[PDB]
C-alpha cells in the first residue's frame, strides 16, 4: 500500500527515511528549461555567433 | 602573603641559577 | 497488540530514531487495516509540540520523547501520507508546521510549491519561493533563484513585478551566481523591454563579475552592442575594458579593438592601439 | 663557491643569484604538475588504505 | 573474545572514520566529476543549520 498510500515526494521508503535531495535533486524533474543551463545555451549562441562574423570578416 | 613571600627570599636556592629542511627550489 | 506497542512509544529508547520507527510503523499498522484518518490522528498526536519549540535535537540529555516533533522522518512521511490522503488544506497546514518548526529544506520549499503548481496555484508558489529565499542567506538560495526565476518568466507577470524581483535577485549575489543572474537580467530586458536598458545592464555586470570570467562578460557585452548598435557604440566598451581588466585581458582587449579599428580602416588609432599594447 | 658570492654580477648585467633563481624555478615550473599528480593519488591511495582498514574492521565485526 | 577485546569506544571511532572517509572519497568524486559539492549540500541543509552558518 505504500506507493498508493504515500505521494512520495517527501518520504524514500526504500531507506526508511526522508527522501534526500542530496542523492536526488529536483533540477532534473523539470518539465521545463532551468536557469543554470539556460544562459549557458547563451554563452554557447553568441560563442559560435562570434565565431561566425570572424569567419565572415575572414 | 608578605610571610610567604619573605620565606621564599629567605629560602632562594644558589643553586639553581646559572647565567652566562625542504628544498632551496621551492622556496 | 496496540496497547502493547503504546507502551512501545513510552519506552525511552537510546536513539530519537527508534522512537520515529514506532510512529510511522503505527501510521503503517493503520493504513494496511485502512485506517488512514486513524494514521492521521496518531502522528499529529506524534509531534505534539507548543508553538514555541526550540529544543536541540542531537541533545543526548534529554528523553526522546520530548526531542522527537524535531526529527525530519516523521514529518516527511507524516506529510506524504496527509498529500495522498487528505485535502489541500491540510496539507498546506502541515507545510506551515514545517517552516513554524525551522526544520524546513529547500527541496521541502520546492516541494510546497509543486504541490501548490500541480493543483494551479501559482501566485502562492511564488511566494513561498520568496519565503524560502528570505529563510536562506545567499549560497544556499541559488537554487530556490533559479527555479523562481524560470518558473516568473514562465508564467509572464507583469514587467515591473520582473524588474524588481531580478534587482531584489541581484542584490547580495556572489559573483560566480552574478554571471548567470545578469545574463538573464539582460535576457529579458532585450525580450521584453529595452535594448538601452540591457546595455547598461551588461555593463553592470561587466563590473559586478568574477575576475576569472570578467573577460568572457566584455565578450558577451561586445558582441550583444555589436549585433545591437553600431560598433562606433562598441568602442566605449573597448577603451572601458581597457582601463580595467588585468595586463592579458587587456591585451586581448587591446588586440580585438585592433582588429576592429582595421577593419574599419582608421589604422592611425589601431596603430596607437598597437603602440598602448606593447607599452604593457 | 657560487653560493658565497651569489650577489655578484655577470658580463651582461646579470646577478648570480638572479640566475640560479631563474633555473631552481625553471626546474620547479617543469616539476610542480608531475608532483601535484603523485600527491594526488598519494592522498588517494592513503584514503583507500583507510577504507581497507575499516572495511577489514567491519568484516570482523559482522563475522565475529 | 573479539567482542571482549575491541573496546566498543574504538568500534565507534572506526565508525567515525569511516564516515569522515566516505566523505572525503565523496567530495574528491563529485569534484573530479565536474560538479559543486557544496551546491547539492545546499540542496539538502534546514533552516537551523543555515542560520547558524550565515
Ligand atoms: C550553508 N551551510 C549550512 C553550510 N555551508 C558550508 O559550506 C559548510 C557547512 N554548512 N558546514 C557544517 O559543518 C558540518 C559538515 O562539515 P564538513 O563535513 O564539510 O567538514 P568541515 O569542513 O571541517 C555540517 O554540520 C555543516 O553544517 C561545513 N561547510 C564547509
Amino acid at each position: 500500500p505504500v506507493l498508493q498510500h504515500l505521494s512520495l515526494r517527501n518520504y524514500d521508503p526504500v531507506t526508511r527515511g526522508p527522501k534526500l535531495g542530496f542523492e536526488a535533486p529536483p533540477t532534473e524533474n523539470l518539465n521545463t528549461l532551468t536557469l543554470e543551463e539556460k544562459a549557458a545555451a547563451l554563452e554557447a549562441e553568441a560563442r559560435r555567433k562570434a565565431q561566425e562574423e570572424q569567419e565572415a570578416a575572414a | 602573603e608578605i610571610a610567604r613571600n619573605e620565606w621564599q627570599r629567605a629560602h632562594f636556592d644558589p643553586k639553581k641559577q646559572q647565567v652566562g629542511g625542504p628544498s632551496a627550489s621551492l622556496q | 497488540a496496540r496497547i502493547i506497542m503504546e507502551k512501545a512509544v513510552k519506552v525511552p529508547f537510546k536513539s530519537v530514531n527508534e522512537l520515529a520507527d514506532m510512529w510511522i510503523e503505527w501510521a503503517e499498522m493503520e493504513l494496511r487495516n485502512k485506517n488512514f484518518d486513524e494514521a492521521v490522528r496518531i502522528m499529529a498526536k506524534a509531534t505534539q509540540a507548543p508553538k514555541r519549540s526550540t529544543v536541540d535535537y542531537f541533545d543526548e540529555s534529554l528523553s526522546p520523547q520530548q526531542r522527537v516533533h524535531k526529527s525530519w522522518k516523521l514529518w516527511s512521511f507524516y506529510v506524504d501520507l496527509v498529500e495522498s490522503t487528505s485535502s489541500l488544506e491540510e496539507t498546506r497546514k502541515i507545510y506551515e508546521r514545517i517552516f513554524e518548526l525551522r526544520i524546513a529544506t529547500p527541496q521541502t520549499v520546492v516541494n510546497y510549491a509543486n504541490l501548490l503548481e500541480e493543483h494551479h496555484y501559482y501566485e502562492e508558489s511564488f511566494k513561498i519561493y520568496e519565503r524560502g529565499l528570505d529563510l536562506f542567506s545567499y549560497p544556499v538560495a541559488f537554487e530556490l533563484w533559479n527555479l523562481y526565476l524560470t518558473k516568473a518568466v514562465d508564467r509572464k507577470i507583469s514587467i515591473e513585478r520582473l524588474r524588481d524581483l531580478f534587482e531584489q535577485a541581484i542584490t547580495d549575489c556572489p559573483p560566480k551566481f552574478a554571471k548567470v543572474l545578469y545574463l538573464m537580467y539582460g535576457n529579458l530586458e532585450e525580450e521584453r523591454g529595452l535594448a538601452r536598458h540591457a546595455m547598461r545592464i551588461y555593463e553592470r555586470a561587466t563590473r559586478a563579475v568574477a575576475d576569472e570570467d570578467r573577460a568572457d562578460m566584455f565578450n558577451f557585452y561586445i558582441t550583444k552592442s555589436a549585433s545591437n548598435f553600431g560598433l562606433a557604440s562598441t568602442r566605449p566598451i573597448y577603451e572601458r575594458a581597457i582601463a580595467t581588466l588585468p595586463d592579458n585581458e587587456a591585451r586581448d582587449m587591446c588586440l580585438k579593438f585592433a582588429d576592429m579599428e582595421k577593419r574599419l580602416g582608421e589604422i592611425d588609432r589601431a596603430r596607437a592601439i598597437y603602440g598602448h599594447a606593447s607599452q604593457f | 663557491p657560487e653560493e658565497e658570492q651569489g650577489s655578484s654580477r655577470n658580463l651582461d648585467g646579470r646577478r648570480l643569484r638572479t640566475v640560479t633563481e631563474a633555473k631552481a624555478l625553471a626546474e620547479y615550473l617543469a616539476i610542480k604538475p608531475e608532483m601535484e599528480k603523485r600527491e594526488k593519488e598519494a592522498r588517494r591511495k592513503r584514503w583507500q588504505e583507510i577504507i581497507e582498514m575499516t572495511e577489514r574492521k567491519q568484516e570482523e565485526i559482522r563475522n565475529g | 573474545s573479539q567482542r571482549l577485546a575491541t573496546d566498543p569506544s574504538q568500534l565507534t571511532a572506526l565508525s567515525r572514520k569511516h564516515a569522515i572517509a566516505a566523505h572525503k572519497l565523496l567530495k574528491a568524486e563529485i569534484e573530479d566529476a565536474g560538479g559543486d559539492f557544496e551546491r547539492k549540500r545546499a540542496w539538502d541543509w534546514t533552516v537551523e543549520e543555515a542560520e547558524r552558518w550565515d
